[PDB]
């Protein structure tokens, strides 16, 4: 399962990984990184969200969001920010030079207007639906969540189900008839198990 | 079942049955060598090998003649950076032979640019290439 | 026979094998119990050829193709499970009203303590069994300056772990100083 | 006995760098004419007695292929032959150790 | 093609015997007939419980096997013969297998006794055992009537009995 | 307080991937495969898509290649609109010659703008402890967009430029000896650099990639000092064969 | 044909923050419009018998 120390210091490289053990042994002991506490709820950026950097090696720039971490108040972005590493170096070979993007805090980011290409603040708010969106601030425009692929990997646009793949119909299908017997005497009475001998009265102390 | 309570017999009373079991096994592929119809599992602590053979039978319809059982102690060596033992989990060994003159072999469950690149030249005594000049 | 504990034998060697998602409680409430009863030995049967091909592949220091199938078993026959419970406690509410399915009872230990005594099943009253009449669910007078102590004790706990949250929240406005609203 | 008084690091140096504690530089170096590595004028060559050991060990490893057991050495002389010679005059009726190799040129045949 | 502790067989350290029967200064010496009864844990309805029809036969001829080169090989150590020093003639023997109501019977021939590695090197002759099926001498028993007796069974028993060492001129 | 023990370095033998993950096998070491939607980004291809060789003696079948060419600059075009071919050529040059002073005044915030990632590394490794005097005296022959050629997620651009000019070069070793060439006397160079440009990017510019080799090129200026090149370092037992 | 769909997908997914400004501007309310009209044992029973 999930073996985190009290003040385990998340980064870039996913727990539990090869690369996070050997950067976060179970013996150090750090101090810990102070991060500004957001509510779940408050929180506006999500991975495929285009935002404009304001502070940075290349500021005023406009990129989507790869990947965000919660527990740092981190916000990655693609091509933007980054320097530079040597990636599948050996020993003999110097290796393969590539850009690496570094992490931006939530307020070195701004959210851009869909309307006008500028950032902007943004409160929430709902529709008539009662659903819940983010509006923007100055010159008010919905700004819908950006659909991003899953996690998994699976694209349910694109499933085959398998040998061991229940279809739809055969898992939505209702066969239940709500009665008042257990599985137990339910079952006897279909497979045809008969027995008349009789639970004699224990003791429970 | 495991952890479970076990409603208590009496003499005339009925038949235990039980309907849905949490006992799962794993079958694993000996350390040493065996006989051909002799086959090795890893089962719960709290398993018979009566109730092996009742539940290979019934749920997977296959007759044994003999089954045999060890407890397998797990070294509780290990020690961390605190110097705190570590214990591998005991666990228990089943050997069950088949019945009627089958035969079981564990199966093969995993079956089965370097020299595009260009090194510094001696005679050019660590000079930098890309230079044209 | 010994040919369900593994796998179809094209699928051997393979890296990767597609599964679909793990069933949910709530798919589950819809099935009657007879088909419960035999989802449960489809799912079993699933979940020994995953933990019987996880074992072998640390026999031969590889990586297994798709650890994930386990855990989706595992969860379909926890929510099984969770779903015949839920059946069975509300059907016992009805008949009995019994909260509990086994019988049991709010005791002090020997050292003072509170806990729930659950029954066991015998075969003669209480009164005559030699060994339950050697536990004793009564404390003397000389435990009283130890529950004390141990109620001393957790309240300490309890006021380092209070004033550290105060702390902490005071040291988090000296560099976020935006915070006072 | 115990030391009545701490030796100074002063003390100590004069002791351990004392000429007699120094190692000695050697004179008796030089170069072998056959391989070109260094050895000593009254040692003989690592590098070329090494060889003799590689070459000369096969050839202990075939005569045991040959006596085939413990207690069974010859009451007649022994021959090395190499890829390429046949039993000389003066070899005749001798244990004719076969080589799967090319003669050395330093083994001179005799 | 594995070891004997897969049968399953166990090991143990005690006293180590060559026992016919009787001691050496006993001039009986030579075995005629043994009579063995099988227990009631090897009975034949436990075994059709536990899946195992095929080994009741199984059960007959391993004791013959085992008991009758035990005494045969004991009879050899005491004329002085030993895994060096091999059997000059057969020793052979007979016996009687039944659970009390199935028979069988068996004769066993002591060719060698020389087992070692380094005496079993060379050796061409090897030991041999003959045996029946197992057949029952009565079909049933009711009050003071024996049902669907047998008399092949009965007649076999009496040929083992009749028979007798060879006389001299 | 204040204690952690170090070992000496272990430098691990076995190079390629395989070996470890065969090696990793016999010592029991599982690596499960990694989990993870964030992939790597890069601005710049490995290699070139389509190999040019320039025509020997440079220093119908022939007419048909460079019509492919230009059908590539349609492509470039639908992601530039204001880009022209007359001026590439022109724009090369400072490229070219601006990022070979990034190397006299180690500039390498600004080198990256105008190489890719590709091409850093072999400018920059060798040189990393050596100081370089580069100049451009003169320019010789104007420039020409020889190839132009592009990709078939991204989409790239590749522009071959062919470039006649003299240059000065002169190589001084990490204590200030000359190392090779001359400051003095400039040669003339012929190269064909090639440039790279992130189409789909739209932060994306015109970067140097790499330099075509033609096999029929005059050898390179030769070094100052003398080297050894050693045989084979045969063991006892081995032999010498000629 | 599979292959051709999911370049459609991904040519959308990819750049999403057109899409929102095509689609006509619709009405949000300040706060919650269906939040409002919708909307307007013993932790310790041992004590009940031990004392
Ligand atoms: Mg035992
Ligand atoms: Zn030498």
């Amino acid at each position: 399962k999930v073996t985190l120390p009290p003040h385990y210091r998340y980064g870039m490289s996913p727990p539990g990984s090869v690369a996070d053990k050997r950067k976060n042994p179970p013996w150090i002991r750090r101090r810990p990184v102070v991060v500004e506490p957001i509510s779940d709820e408050d929180w506006y950026l999500f991975c495929g969200d285009t935002v404009e950097i304001l502070e940075g090696k290349d500021a005023g720039k406009q990129g989507k969001v790869v990947q965000v971490i919660r527990q740092r108040n981190w916000v990655v972005v693609g091509g933007l920010n980054t320097h530079y590493r040597y990636i599948g170096k050996t020993m003999d070979y110097r290796g393969t030079m590539i850009p690496s993007e570094a992490p931006l805090l939530h307020r070195q980011v701004k959210l851009v207007d869909p309307m006008d290409r500028k950032p902007t603040e943004i409160e929430w708010r709902f529709t008539e639906a009662g659903e819940r969106v983010r509006v923007s601030t100055r010159s008010g425009r919905i700004i819908p969540k950006p659909e991003f692929p899953r996690a998994d990997g699976i694209v349910p646009e694109t499933w085959i189900d398998g040998p061991k793949d229940t279809s739809v119909e055969d898992a939505l299908e209702r066969t239940y008839v709500p009665c008042l017997k257990t599985l137990q005497e339910e079952v006897m009475e279909a497979m045809g198990i008969k027995e008349t001998r009789k639970y004699k009265k224990v003791y429970w102390y | 079942a495991r952890n479970v309570v076990y409603p208590l017999y009496r003499l005339g009373g009925p038949q235990l049955r039980v309907f849905r079991t949490n006992f799962f096994i794993q079958l694993v592929r000996p350390g040493v060598a065996q006989p051909e119809d002799t086959v090795q599992f890893r089962i719960p602590m709290e398993m018979t090998r009566v109730d092996l053979r009742n539940y290979l039978e019934g749920i997977y319809n296959v007759p044994v003649a003999a089954v045999r059982t060890r407890v397998q102690h797990g070294s509780n060596k290990r020690r961390d950076h605190r110097n705190v033992r570590i214990k591998k989990p005991d666990y228990k060994v089943a050997y069950v032979q088949l019945a009627h003159g089958q035969t079981f072999t564990f199966p093969d469950l995993f079956p089965e640019e370097r020299q595009q690149r260009q090194s510094s030249d001696p005679r050019r005594g660590g000079v930098p290439s890309w230079f044209g000049l | 026979g010994l040919e369900e504990f593994f796998d179809d034998p094209k699928n051997w060697g393979q890296e990767k094998v597609k599964s679909g998602a793990a069933w949910t409680c709530q798919q589950l409430r819809n099935k009657s119990n007879e088909d419960l009863h035999k989802l449960w030995y489809v799912l079993l049967k699933e979940r020994n050829m995953l933990l019987t091909l996880e074992q072998e592949a640390k026999r031969q220091r590889l990586p297994m193709p798709s650890p994930e199938r386990l855990d989706k078993v595992v969860d379909s026959m926890d929510a099984l499970d969770k779903v015949v419970q839920e059946r069975e406690d509300a059907l016992r509410l009805l008949q009995t009203g019994q909260e509990r399915a086994r019988p049991g009872a709010w005791r002090r230990d020997i050292f003072g303590r509170i806990i729930w005594h659950k029954f066991k099943q015998w075969v003669i009253p209480w009164h005559l069994n030699k060994r339950y009449n050697r536990k004793r669910f009564f404390a003397l007078p000389y435990v009283d300056h130890f529950l004390r102590l141990e109620r001393e004790k957790r309240a300490r706990i309890k006021a380092r772990k209070e004033n550290l949250e105060r702390k902490k929240a005071k040291i988090l406005l000296k560099k976020f100083p935006h915070l006072a609203e | 006995a115990a030391p009545k008084n701490r030796r100074t690091i002063e003390v100590n140096r004069c002791r351990r760098r004392n000429p007699q504690k120094l190692i000695k530089v050697k004179n008796n170096i030089d170069v072998c004419p056959e391989c070109g590595h260094l050895k000593q004028k009254h040692v003989l060559c690592a590098y070329c007695y090494e060889k003799v050991c590689k070459e000369t060990a096969e050839i202990r490893r075939q005569i045991g292929k040959q006596e085939g057991g413990p207690f069974k050495a010859p009451t007649i002389e022994t021959v090395v032959l190499y890829t390429g010679e046949t039993p000389s005059e003066q070899d005749q009726g001798k244990r004719i150790i076969e080589r799967d190799r090319k003669r050395p040129s330093w083994f001179t045949q005799n | 093609k594995c070891k004997p502790d897969k049968l399953p067989l166990f090991k143990r350290q005690y006293e180590n015997h060559i026992f016919v029967g009787s001691k050496t200064a006993d001039p009986c010496c030579y075995g005629h007939t043994q009579f063995h009864l099988l227990p009631d844990k090897l009975r034949r309805e436990r075994l059709l419980r536990q899946n195992c029809a095929d080994q009741i036969e199984v059960v007959f001829r391993a004791n013959a096997i085992a008991s009758l080169f035990a005494w045969t090989g004991a009879q050899a150590m005491y004329q002085g013969f030993w895994s060096e020093a091999d059997v000059t003639r057969p020793f052979v023997s007979q016996a009687v297998i039944t659970d009390g109501k199935y028979f069988s019977f068996f004769c066993y021939q002591l060719n060698t006794l020389a087992l070692t590695t380094q005496a079993d090197q060379n050796n061409p002759r090897k030991n041999i055992c003959w045996g029946t099926q197992s057949k029952p001498l009565y079909e049933t028993i009711e009050d003071n009537d024996v049902k669907g007796f047998n008399d092949d069974v009965l007649l076999q028993i009496v040929h083992f009995l009749l028979n007798r060492p060879k006389e001299e001129k | 307080t204040k204690k952690r023990f170090t070992p000496p370095i272990y430098q691990p033998k076995f190079k390629t991937e395989k070996e470890f993950m065969q090696h990793a096998r016999k010592a029991g070491l599982v690596i499960p495969p990694e989990k993870s939607d964030r992939s790597i980004h890069l601005a710049c291809t490995a290699g070139i898509f389509d190999a040019y060789v320039p025509p020997e003696g440079d220093a119908t079948e022939r007419m048909k290649k460079t019509m492919a060419s230009q059908v590539s600059i349609r492509r470039i075009k639908d992601y530039d609109a204001n880009f022209k071919i007359k001026d590439f050529p022109e724009k090369a040059k400072d490229i070219f010659i601006e990022a070979h002073l990034c190397l006299n005044n180690s500039d390498h915030d600004r080198l990256h703008t105008l190489v890719t990632e590709h091409c850093f590394p072999d400018m920059t490794w060798d040189i990393k402890y050596k100081t370089v005097r580069w100049s451009f005296v003169e320019s010789l022959e104007p420039s020409h967009v020889v190839q132009v050629r592009c990709s078939s997620g991204n989409v790239y651009g590749q522009i071959t430029v062919r470039m006649h000019t003299r240059q000065t070069l002169a190589i001084y070793d990490r204590f200030g000896r000359l190392m090779y060439g001359q400051e003095d006397v400039p040669k003339d160079v012929l190269e064909y650099v090639v440039f790279e440009k992130q189409l789909t990017n739209p932060y994306g510019s015109w970067r140097m990639h790499t330099k075509i080799v033609p096999p029929w090129a005059p050898p390179k200026q030769p070094i100052l000092k003398t080297v050894m090149i050693p045989g084979p370092q045969l063991k006892p037992e081995e032999e010498y064969e000629e | 044909e599979m292959t051709r769909q999911l370049r459609e997908r991904e040519q959308r997914m990819r750049n999403q923050l057109e899409l929102a400004a095509r689609g006509p501007l619709r009405q949000t309310f300040t706060h919650n419009p269906l939040l409002q009209p919708g909307k307007d044992k013993s932790k310790y029973p041992w004590h009940d018998t031990l004392g």
